């Protein structure tokens, strides 16, 4: 944000946002971690996954914390009895277009072989052999560059990603 | 209208009503400032006691801030003894029947206190302690700290890394980063304003030897009082502030005792400043206007005279 | 032993009965008790079982919705049937050039 | 008009269920969970003292009792075994929160009679006594009355208020704390009457009553099959039970900033 | 919904201590428990 | 009608969350398996 | 809230919360990126049962040998590969994990890690890296005698 | 009945409660509170010992102040009943060969 | 909460015509212990102001009606009167609240007029100099005269007399005759022990305590009585006054050496009343 | 600041009552050859004492009587008279009383309105509190 005509930080705190798009999280009767739908207002919202580095040593209990270790099954994982049932031009992925074609074309929407191959094509024509070391700059999750080309063309071709400071805006961790 | 301690000792009609068990340790001399006692009176504690001759001279310090202060009531000094070798666990406990004693004694309940010192920490231990809450109404110290932040943010630290050690799933990298982060910061005693209470904060309470097994991890508080007690206590403390480089930094006691800013004495800088003459005006001010929150003369008078006011707005609201 | 009401009856509407009609004393009430579940107790671990859990919506016979919402709303029904179809075609096929 | 006051009243009436309120935070909710533990543990003294001291009462009235019936007065006892059923007069007085002032009388003098009419209580009361009394086959002697009089009012008390009991647990169950303390309302309710038409049944039936005296586990098994049956409350909390991961309560948690 | 749910109230009690009238003047002495409104005392109308 | 019950919650391969609970004022798979108003759904459609 | 509860096992020796899966109840859930190297394990239980000595008398040791043999049956060790097994003889089978949740390697060569010293005595470190009756171990510990 | 963090108060029963300074008869005054607006310190008639007040005047009336003996009240009433109880403890009644007597009463 | 006796009888006593011959022989003596209510109410704990607070925050915001401040306001939001003179605005409501004139003079009259009593007596404001002073120059202190029902309005004060010729401190006591019950025996104490000048409330039947007197071989009675209002004239006291003394919970331990007996002490303080329970 | 002066005071009261009710509690123990001791006493005034008052919308509630009678008049405490919401707890706030009485249609809507007044509702609640109201010795 602006302050003097020059771009600052500033630590927005997300949570009030959240708690104004959905008023109804405050209003907590001893019943409703299992009410059908959260908010009337959005249905399809579900859960909210919160990402912050706290540094404590001790785990969050369970209750709010996603089982990420070990075997999740016993006679077949089920990602591969999955696996076979999607088909590589299924879109996942989903980018702003800042300039958009249409009036229509909002978000433009990437498939698996969409970004495997833009991927492929960076790692192959610039040239990139294995170990060796390729940069993105900050805040290009949002567009097609650190997102799709980057981190695919690390995946690809052998090399290792390599991410500089966090953000870029500031003089500062420029 | 300064005004000297008269010395007392308690007689042996009033004795009868402390039980026999304990009727030997309700000692051989008080103090009333006050021509009269009261219901309840503000009850004041002082460092260590040896002896009588330590008593008089302590006295005068409070003189100054009592005769500007008058109190109905008044206020009577109870001494302490030092420390006995005999038990390990006498200290607290002995000042404990003794100050329930003496107040059983003058058929006194709910008592304002003050503390410059030790007596404090006793105090604490009344109100901390289960079953001595009904006698301390409440607790104000002047300079005297009853917690500090590292003490919180160390103990907080010993309590997850019991966790820690508890839970097989903490990394040995986390682990053993948080033990020599423990162990970087050892925590120091408390400040102690007082001449006589620093040996006594070194040796018997305080000393490194004891409070910490297992160095800087599992630390023992028996002996004065754990933090969650110290946490659990609602009774109104205040903490006084000179007005310049103080003690008893009261983040921490706004952390531990409650939500309240700690008054500020404007005409002091530093402590010893407190009990000189020119802030005892400021200091008895404070105290007086502290005082009259609780009595239910001050506070039934206030609320009526509010309601009255409102209802004289009525009332030339009415024409 | 046995009580009149069956359960052990908490302070809070004790102290208020015995004073009549007043809650000051005990409001923060403990913590339910646990009912411990017994994992032994459970039956053997079944192959359907892992099959189902995930409750997939591709065992449907009006056609492979999975599919469809996977796929482009843009596009005329009848139109969209038959691409969908040619999805799970080549997904077939793949399958079987896994196999 | 008047009906749509009477709903204006109704609105009045009825009591909603709303949700916590979204301005409470983690920090005052736990300082007053903290506070409210402060105040057990004060009150912890008090009542504790209260109990014993009920305790030495009634151990000093029941061996004063146990004196007289020793020293052979037995009609000082069934005249002492009667409730003196006096109230306390119209001058025993409310402890009131200041003392009487200097020469008050009402408005210092100033006289508003209409404000002196003494008027009626809402609702109007009739115990299930009253019929005995005032009803039809009035008694002679109405605290004095013979035996199955009272036994009849015993047995059709039972049965109106376990039906009552009955309607309003199925119309409005409610529970939790005053739930509990409905429910131990009416349990003991039903205990009192019981032990009613069981004392009857014991100085009527003087079999029963040697058989009942000559043992124990007769009594209590007898006890057990006419619902006396002793009322567990649970034992005072001072600190805070330790909790589980499990233990958190049922909504989403509070909000900590 | 509820508007016309709770209007319909205040119109069927009128209706019904109408007809407790028109049952009143016609000398019928009406028990409590065969009303379906069983705490209604019919002399308070 | 209070719409809510632990059916929404996500339970893979066995479920050992308490089953008094699940559906609460919701109707049941099962409730709409034994009162479906189509009949012998067809052979070819398994 | 008897409706309303996460599951509490009192026996984990099945480690069953990484099988059996519940969801996490809460609407927000916290998940960082550090969390990929913390092992899951379950909690150290009270009454640590393998030092027990296996008299035929103790109380303990007969809920043990019970619950052993109901977790054979559940797994159909018991009725099925090996239909009769005589528990006499308090076993454990313990193995030098280190807790790494993949396979390491060495930085400072490009060695594979060194075998560590095998354990003496038995800790409460070492609890959940033994066999016990139906948990799970992972691989990248199980790779020495 | 389900576990809360916060205290369990009753709630949503107590619709309002303003406090009111309320002056009894005998210049004391105390605090209670109720339901709708009340105005503050409120001058009190008809009161508990105005009304004992009234009744010692109205038996003063009659001339019934001065004592109501039961010692010195020698009465022979003895009328002994076989099964009695006493109705006005009706919880706890008890089947006594008992004593009849007449209630006291003082007409006003 | 006091009921009013609605319907409810009282049953008087009964002189048996058979002249009980224990009464007579064995000695068995009725003691009535003299009660005053508190005046005030308790001062309370600052813990007990500070729930207060927090209990009053909390009616606050849990209220059954939230938004609306009062009954008046809430039938006021919705456009209705519950006021006789069919006002809607409260503050006009609360401003004449009984809608009579005189009523608003009395009320501007005790707004001039009035002030509240302070609580704290003169009584008990304590010296410990001039009784100091009389304990080391005597050497032996006693108790200051309790002779003042005014001392302390928050507890209960009770009645403490010495026999003249006993010299000890005791409770007021009168011999039991043939006929007469205990109740009797005490009532008829009370009244022309003090003459007919006692509004004496009695709350129980039954005696409260009884204590053994082996030298006497006789039973004492201790019965609990209220004192309402009166002139408490001492000298008519048939065993022998010499000082009385309204007396607390606290300090019956105190009377102790000039008392009579040991027992009678412990048995008394047992049903001696208190204010608070926390000793 | 009420119910905390309420117990107290109740407190007061509990043991004073416990004077007079004692001898028909002792009558009561030889027969049943019950235990006298705390945890009777108890039970027998928390019966007394604690009485739930209900919604009365009901008119089920409203019908109970079993709280009113002699002996439960003369073992209860005077804590209720002095905090407002204890009322509230035995009996009911007194205009949520009157409003009932015409949800049971027990009353007329107009007489309801009669005496649902404030300047009402003030003073039957003082003299409710202070132990006087207007007898009727004849019920029907």
């Amino acid at each position: 944000e602006v302050k003097q005509g020059v771009l600052v930080e500033r630590n927005m705190h997300f949570w009030d946002m959240i708690y104004n798009v959905i008023p109804e999280l405050g209003l907590s009767y001893p019943g409703q971690r299992f009410q059908w739908v959260h908010s009337q207002e959005f249905f399809f919202l579900k859960k909210v996954v919160i990402t912050d580095h706290n540094m404590n040593l001790l785990g969050v209990t369970p209750m709010r914390k996603m089982l990420v270790w070990g075997p999740f099954s016993y006679y077949e994982q089920r990602l591969r009895r999955l696996s076979a049932l999607l088909h590589p031009d299924d879109p996942i992925l989903a980018l702003e277009d800042p300039h958009p074609a249409l009036e229509d074309k909002l978000h433009i929407t990437y498939s698996h072989r969409n970004c495997i191959n833009a991927g492929f094509l960076f790692g192959n024509l610039m040239g990139l052999k294995a170990e060796s070391r390729f940069g993105v700059m900050p805040n290009h999750h949002v567009d097609p560059v650190g997102a799709i080309v980057a981190p695919y063309a690390a995946l690809t071709t052998g090399a290792v990603l390599v991410h500089i400071h966090s953000d870029m805006f500031t003089d500062d961790h420029a | 209208q300064h005004a000297s301690f008269t010395p007392f000792s308690i007689q042996p009609w009033q004795a009868r009503c402390v039980g026999a068990s304990r009727r030997k340790l309700l000692p051989q001399m008080l103090m009333y400032h006050g021509a009269r006692l009261g219901p309840r009176p503000l009850i004041i504690l002082d460092h260590s006691t040896k002896g009588e001759a330590g008593v008089a001279e302590a006295a005068r310090k409070y003189e100054s801030i009592l005769s500007q202060l008058s109190w109905d009531y008044g206020a009577v000094y109870i001494p302490l003894h030092a420390q006995c070798t005999d038990s390990s666990k006498d200290l607290l406990e002995q000042s404990c029947q003794r100050i329930c004693a003496v107040m059983d004694a003058l058929d006194v309940r709910w008592t304002h206190f003050l503390t410059y010192s030790y007596g404090a920490l006793v105090a604490v231990r009344m109100a901390s302690s289960q079953e001595f809450p009904h006698r301390v109404g409440t607790l104000m110290s002047l300079d005297t700290p009853l917690v500090t932040r590292e003490f919180l943010r160390n103990m907080e630290q010993r309590e997850d890394i019991a966790k820690a050690e508890r839970d097989i799933n903490v990394p040995e990298d986390g682990l053993a980063f948080a033990k020599q982060a423990l162990l970087s910061s050892l925590e120091g005693p408390l400040p102690c304003p007082a001449a006589e209470d620093e040996s006594l904060y070194r040796d018997y309470l305080f000393d490194p030897n004891r409070i910490f097994g297992a160095g800087g991890l599992v630390r023992d508080e028996s002996r004065y009082v754990p933090l969650k007690s110290l946490l659990g206590v609602r009774h109104p403390v205040q903490l006084i502030v000179p007005s310049a480089n103080p003690l008893s930094d009261a983040a921490a006691h706004s952390e531990v005792f409650g939500h309240r800013r700690p008054a500020v004495v404007k005409c002091c800088q530093r402590h010893e400043d407190l009990f000189k003459e020119s802030a005892a005006k400021e200091v008895a001010g404070v105290l007086g206007a502290w005082m009259r929150r609780f009595e239910p003369d001050c506070f039934i008078s206030k609320r009526y005279e509010q309601a009255a006011n409102e209802m004289g707005q009525l009332m030339l609201s009415t024409a | 032993n046995r009580s009149l009401l069956g359960y052990p009856l908490r302070r809070a509407a004790a102290m208020e009965m015995l004073y009549g009609g007043i809650c000051i004393q005990h409001l923060a009430q403990p913590p339910f008790p646990l009912r411990k579940i017994q994992s032994e107790s459970l039956p053997p671990p079944s192959l359907q079982g892992e099959r189902d859990d995930l409750e997939l919506e591709v065992k449907d016979s009006t056609g492979n919705v999975m599919g469809y919402r996977l796929f482009p709303v843009n596009i005329g029904i009848r139109a969209r049937t038959e691409s969908v179809r040619v999805r799970s075609e080549d997904c077939y096929k793949r399958f079987l050039a896994q196999k | 008009n008047e009906e749509k006051w009477a709903q204006a009243a109704m609105e009045y009436l009825h009591e909603k269920r709303h949700c916590n309120d979204s301005r409470k935070r983690q920090h005052d909710v736990d300082n007053e969970r903290r506070m409210a533990f402060a105040f057990d543990r004060y009150c912890s003294v008090n009542e504790k003292i209260f109990t014993e001291r009920l305790s030495r009462l009634s151990d000093r009235m029941t061996e004063a009792l146990e004196t007289i019936k020793q020293l052979g007065m037995d009609h000082a006892l069934e005249e002492a075994l009667m409730l003196s059923s006096e109230q306390p007069p119209l001058n025993f007085r409310r402890p009131t929160l200041t003392p009487p002032v200097a020469g008050y009388e009402p408005g210092f003098g100033l006289d508003v009679p209409q404000l002196r009419s003494r008027q009626a209580e809402y609702p109007p009361v009739g115990r299930p006594t009253d019929a005995m009394e005032f009803g039809e086959e009035k008694d002679p002697s109405f605290p004095l009355v013979e035996s199955f009089r009272v036994e009849d009012l015993t047995t059709q008390c039972l049965n109106e208020l376990e039906e009552r009991h009955g309607e309003i647990r199925e119309a409005a169950p409610t529970t939790g704390v005053e739930g509990e303390a409905w429910e131990a309302y009416v349990a003991l309710q039903k205990k009192a009457l019981a032990r009613q038409q069981l004392i009857f049944e014991l100085c009527n039936n003087g079999e029963l009553r040697e058989r009942y005296d000559s043992d124990v586990a007769f009594r209590q098994r007898v006890w057990e099959e006419r619902g006396m049956l002793p009322l567990e409350i649970e034992r005072e909390r001072l600190h805070e039970e330790p909790r589980h991961y499990a233990q958190e309560p049922a909504y989403h948690p509070f909000r900590k900033m | 919904q509820f508007r016309k749910l709770q209007d319909t109230f205040w119109s069927n009690r009128k209706v019904l201590v109408n007809r407790v009238k028109s049952m009143y003047n016609q000398g019928a002495r009406t028990s409590a428990k065969d009303m379906p409104i069983k705490t209604i005392n019919i002399k308070a109308f | 009608v209070w719409l809510g019950g632990t059916a929404a919650n996500t339970s893979l391969g066995r479920d050992v969350m308490p089953s008094t609970g699940k559906y609460i004022n919701i109707v049941s798979p099962t409730d709409v398996a034994a009162n479906i108003s189509a009949g012998a759904m067809p052979p070819e459609a398994n | 809230d008897t409706m309303f509860q996460y599951p509490v096992y009192e026996n984990e020796l099945d480690t069953p919360h990484l099988f059996n899966i519940t969801e996490p109840p809460d609407f927000f859930v916290y998940w960082n990126v550090s969390d990929f190297e913390r092992t899951s394990y379950p909690p150290l239980p009270e009454e640590d049962h393998r030092l027990l000595l296996p008299l035929s008398g103790s109380a303990p040791w007969k809920q043990h040998r019970k619950r052993s043999l109901k977790y054979l049956r559940k797994h159909e060790i018991l009725p099925n590969y090996l239909p009769h097994v005589r528990q006499d003889v308090n076993l454990s089978v313990v193995f030098p994990g280190v807790y790494a949740t993949r396979a390491r390697l060495c930085e400072e060569t490009g060695e594979p890690l060194p075998p560590p010293p095998p354990v003496s005595r038995m800790t409460h470190r070492n609890f959940w890296m033994t066999a016990h009756c139906g948990n799970y171990i992972e691989l990248a510990d199980l790779q020495h005698p | 009945g389900m576990f809360a963090e916060e205290l369990s108060i009753e709630r949503s029963r107590f619709p309002r409660f303003h406090s009111t300074f309320t002056i009894q008869t005998d210049g004391s005054l105390n605090e209670r509170e109720f339901e709708f607006a009340v105005p503050p310190i409120v001058t009190l008639f008809h009161d508990r010992l105005s009304a004992h007040r009234e009744r010692q005047l109205e038996l003063a009336k009659i001339g019934k102040l001065r004592k109501e003996r039961n010692w010195e009240t020698e009465q022979k009433g003895e009328e002994s009943v076989s099964m009695a109880c006493n109705a006005l403890a009706f919880p706890y009644c008890i089947p006594k060969n008992m004593l009849k007597r007449s209630r006291v009463v003082d007409p006003l | 909460g006091f009921h009013s006796q609605h319907r409810t009888p009282v049953l008087p006593q009964v002189p048996a015509a058979e002249v009980q011959q224990a009464a007579s022989e064995s000695k068995v003596r009725v003691a009535y212990l003299l009660h005053r209510q508190p005046v005030v109410k308790p001062t309370p704990h600052p813990l007990e102001m500070e729930m207060a607070f927090l209990l009053q925050r909390e009616h606050q915001r849990y209220s059954r009606h939230e938004s609306s401040e009062s009954a008046t306001h809430f039938m006021a939001q919705r456009g209705q009167s519950i006021d006789a003179l069919n006002r809607t605005d409260p503050r006009q409501i609360q401003s004449n609240f009984f809608g009579l004139e005189l009523y608003q003079d009395a009320m501007r009259v005790v707004l001039q007029r009035y002030k509240p009593e302070r609580r704290v007596t003169p009584r008990d404001l304590w010296d410990p100099a001039t009784y100091g002073s009389s304990n080391a120059n005597s050497n032996a202190s006693s108790p200051p005269t309790r002779h003042s029902l005014h001392r302390k309005l928050d507890d209960y004060l009770h009645l403490i007399v010495r026999d003249e010729a006993s010299g000890k401190w005791t409770v007021p006591q009168t011999e039991l005759r043939g006929r007469e019950t205990l109740r009797m025996a005490a009532e008829r104490a009370i009244a022309t022990d003090n003459g007919e000048g006692l509004d004496c409330y009695v709350w129980s039947n039954a005696p409260q305590a009884t204590v053994p007197n082996a030298n006497d071989g006789s039973w004492l009675f201790i019965y609990v009585a209220t004192y309402l209002s009166g002139r408490p004239k001492f000298s008519e006291f048939r065993p022998k006054t010499i000082d009385h003394a309204w007396v607390t919970r606290h300090e019956m331990m105190q009377y102790e050496e000039n008392f009579q007996s040991p027992e009678l002490v412990r048995v008394l303080l047992d049903i001696s009343a208190d204010s608070t329970f926390e000793s | 600041m009420n119910d905390i002066y309420a117990r107290r005071l109740a407190q007061a009261t509990m043991f004073h009552q416990l004077m007079r009710c004692h001898g028909t509690l002792w009558a009561a123990t030889q027969v049943t050859k019950e235990q006298m001791d705390y945890n009777f006493i108890r039970e027998e005034f928390m019966r007394v004492n604690g009485r739930r008052a209900m919604p009365l919308l009901l008119g089920a509630a409203a019908n109970e009587n079993l709280h009113q009678l002699h002996l439960s008049h003369l073992s209860e405490h005077c804590a209720w008279g002095e905090s407002a919401r204890a009322l509230a707890v035995q009996r009911q706030t007194p205009l949520s009383q009157r409003v009932a009485a015409l949800g049971r249609m027990a009353e007329t809507i107009h007489q309801v309105k009669t005496a649902s007044t404030v300047q009402n509702l003030f003073n039957e609640q003082i003299s409710c509190m202070e132990g006087i109201s207007s007898f009727e010795e004849e019920p029907l």
